[PDB]
């Protein structure tokens, strides 16, 4: 529904290299449109969206030192967070970072985020306030002292009300063409035995664009999501994506049940019922 | 922590028996982030595997989608095979045509 | 336009 940025950026460290691993990806309404790696050959923000390659070189020279300037903030924070947590020296540990800001349909700001996890679990995360802080545990707690002094929520708060809002539009505006783009589920259902007299069914929804579905049963025109098997949407590698919900009905009664597929490229919901 | 990894092994379009396709290997769900992954045709490991780049999700957990061309047919097997530090000794995963 | 990170956790 509403449009959104996200930069997505991880740090590893590893046992020998003093330097560690750093990427940082770049979403425009859930599309991948730049990263950063530190083990490329020659490390800078690059495109992977054709409607990128329209920025000047300028544009890619300030955007690679930002990411020269979170390098050295991961690994600052990396020795910190070790030390924090009472852990020994030559292991390997992960620094996380989601940072963004959602708009509304009016295209003004409507959310920002920002938040960290050390891990794989939550280690500070500011507040929906753009104000405060809301930290996991003690180690956290310490960092939101720290934080609350200096006044770093500010800063974060003007980008994410200023530059993160801003530059959005630009990025809306140069990619529409490719971003607005809706390709319709193409949907079937199959049939296969399950067990002694029950019967699953399983309904497909593939080649839809963009992640956006929802796939549900019903029993008699009711809404049934009972024990509904609900697999994680996933990509089909050529841009668009796959699902499907699965119901284990009763032999004879399948004709009973019918699946319901929405998705906003279509111009109404496709009902299907599986057929001999 | 150590996040077992999800492991979902499908084709790109409708599979039939000798017509050209992709297998899709899509891992998702883990922690930490390093992994080893590798595509089989009949036990047999597959040479050219493209490996897109590692992202991560809302929830923290690290994906990664590893694919291949190839041609079903009746009688060969297909599989996923994956060694992550959570998990005591390499799953393998068939690919489930029927499914 | 990637963010730039303000005071080391």
């Amino acid at each position: 529904g509403p449009h959104s940025m996200r930069y997505f950026e991880t740090a590893v460290s590893r046992p020998g290299l003093e330097e560690p691993r750093y990427i940082s990806v770049g979403y425009v309404d859930n599309k991948e449109f730049v990263r950063f790696d530190s083990d490329a050959e020659n490390p800078r923000y690059e495109p992977r969206a054709p409607w990128m390659e329209q920025e000047g070189p300028e544009y890619w020279e300030r955007e690679t030192q930002k990411a020269k300037g979170q390098e050295q903030w991961f690994r600052v924070s990396l020795r910190n967070l070790l030390g924090y947590y009472n852990q020994s020296a030559g292991g390997s540990h992960t620094l996380q970072q989601m940072s963004g800001c959602d708009l509304g349909s009016d295209w003004r700001l409507l959310r920002g985020y920002l938040q960290f996890a050390y891990e794989g679990r939550d280690y500070i995360a500011l507040n929906e306030d753009l104000k405060t802080w809301t930290a996991a545990d003690m180690a956290a707690q310490i960092t939101r002292r720290k934080w609350e002094q200096s006044g770093a929520a500010e800063h974060y708060k003007a980008y994410l009300e200023g530059e993160c809002v801003e530059w959005l539009h630009r990025y809306l505006k140069n990619g529409n063409a490719t971003l607005l783009r809706t390709d319709s589920p193409k949907a079937h259902v199959t049939h296969h035995p399950r067990s002694k007299g029950e019967v699953t069914l399983r309904c497909w929804a593939l080649g839809f664009y963009p992640a956006d579905i929802t796939l549900t049963w019903q029993l008699n025109g009711e809404e049934l999501t009972q024990d509904m098997e609900l697999v994680e949407t996933r990509p089909a590698g050529d841009g668009t994506f796959q699902k499907w919900a699965s119901v284990v009905v009763p032999l004879g009664k399948e004709q009973n049940y019918t699946c319901r597929v929405y998705h906003e490229g279509l111009p109404e919901p496709l009902t299907l019922r599986w057929e001999p | 922590m150590q996040k077992t990894p999800q492991i979902q092994v499908y084709s790109r379009h409708p599979p039939e028996n000798g017509k050209p396709n992709i297998l899709n290997c899509y891992v998702t769900q883990f922690h930490p982030p390093h992994i080893e992954i590798q595509m089989l045709k009949n036990g047999k490991k597959i040479p050219k595997v493209e490996m897109s780049d590692m992202s991560f999700s809302k929830d923290w957990s690290f994906y990664i989608l590893a694919h291949t061309e190839f041609t079903p047919t009746e009688t060969d097997t297909y599989a996923c095979r994956v060694k992550h530090a959570s998990m005591a000794e390499p799953k393998t995963v068939y690919w489930d045509r029927d499914m | 336009f990637a963010p730039g990170n303000y005071x080391a956790l």
